[PDB]
């Protein structure tokens, strides 16, 4: 922050998970309450009353878990805000898919050497789950092979770069293929060497 | 026909 | 586990800030201007298809900052310890000369949920076109952020993302350049 400011804070976070298995078919509902980084009490819906995770939520678990009509409450709320809030959103989210848009350009890894680096741009998809691969001359190329791993882009996309670290020679053709939810068959982009 | 999200309520803790 | 949806609130002392979103597998769907009393939905279409009351997370915070109250006292003022940020700058997409494009700025891992950032243009404030995210969790209570910035790639350009956070020493400059 700024305000040029020494004084102690102090924070609280409330956490409502709704975990989703086969849709709405299992689901489990974990509140978290957290002081200061740390979580101190936690209702489960698979146990059914709050406990306390450090001794700080001790008199919260305690003092909740003696009012049955908020348990009750509670334990309504796998049905009553987890599988509500599923069906009012699961067609904008669940279902959501976004193509990539893929592009190929050559780079280096040695600035003042040759190109000797294929990079394959993946980008603007959703969901994240993405499968690239390097082919040269039709066949599989598994080896010098890096990635920046999936970039989460904070839009509902994701990105990604998959580099490939090859010697290119004339008439060799190099083929990013790409595998997404969003396409039915891989997309393919060609460099030519 | 908009869906309408629902929240969660904290508990209160005693004072 | 396919799926999770996560309400995330929180409430810091003494600052009075108080933040209520919604994320879906790692991303914001909405969260609510408290200032505003607004639902502000991460992407405009979202709000064609779902609705929330903002007036309900204004309740929710009351709840939160008397909680907190309480367990401040109850720590015996224990204050946070804080956790600086780590800070990526990163393009939307690949680069090249005059094709618009964006600038990320991912500030993560930090805590409490209190930043300064400005974007820098050789040296110098830029504002134009900006925004950014609220504070996103994670599942170690951290926070992450997001700023971004609209830009013309140009060799002449150098930018910088500042991120100022109480864990810091100094301001933290991430440099990007066209390269």
């Amino acid at each position: 922050g700024g305000s040029g400011d020494t004084r102690p804070r102090f924070l609280w976070q409330l956490k409502f998970e709704c975990h989703f298995f086969n849709g709405t078919e299992r689901v489990r509902l974990l509140e978290r309450c957290i002081y200061n980084q740390e979580e101190s009490v936690r209702f489960d819906s698979d146990v059914g009353e709050y406990r306390a995770v450090t001794e700080l939520g001790r008199p919260d678990a305690e003092y909740w878990n003696s009012q049955k009509d908020l348990l009750e409450q509670r334990r309504a709320a796998v049905d009553t805000y987890c599988r509500h809030n599923y069906g009012a959103v699961e067609s904008f989210t669940v279902q959501r898919r976004v193509e990539p848009k893929v592009t190929v350009y050559p780079s280096k890894t040695q600035p003042l050497q040759h190109h000797n680096l294929l990079v394959c741009s993946v980008s603007g998809f959703y969901p994240g789950s993405i499968e690239v691969r390097w082919f040269r001359n039709g066949q599989e190329e598994k080896a010098g092979v890096v990635s920046t791993g999936l970039i989460q882009n904070g839009d509902w996309t994701f990105q990604t770069l998959v580099m490939l670290e090859t010697v290119p020679r004339s008439g060799e053709v190099y083929t990013c293929q790409v595998e997404h939810p969003s396409v039915t068959s891989p997309l393919t982009v060609e460099w030519r060497a | 026909p908009v869906s309408k999200m629902r929240m969660a309520t904290p508990l209160l803790m005693q004072a | 586990e396919e799926h999770v949806i996560i309400q995330a609130e929180f409430y810091l002392n003494p600052d009075q800030s108080g933040e209520f979103m919604f994320d879906f597998d790692g991303d914001e769907i909405f969260h609510v201007d408290m200032a505003k009393k607004e639902t502000v939905w991460r992407l405009e279409e979202f709000g064609r298809f779902a609705s929330f009351e903002a007036q309900g997370a204004l309740a929710n915070i009351a709840v939160d900052k008397a909680n907190l109250e309480i367990m401040t006292k109850r720590s015996n003022y224990t204050p946070i310890t804080n956790v600086p940020p780590e800070v990526t700058v990163l393009t939307n997409s690949p680069v090249e000369l005059r094709e618009p494009n964006v600038l990320i700025c991912f500030i993560d891992k930090f805590t409490p949920p209190v930043v300064n950032v400005t974007w820098l243009r050789n040296g110098k404030p830029v504002t134009t076109g900006v925004s950014e995210t609220v504070f996103l969790p994670r599942e170690d209570h951290l926070f992450r952020k997001f700023h971004y910035l609209p830009f013309l790639p140009s060799t002449e350009d150098v930018y910088d993302c500042r991120v100022e956070h109480w864990g810091l020493d100094e301001p933290l400059l991430k440099h990007w350049e066209f390269d």
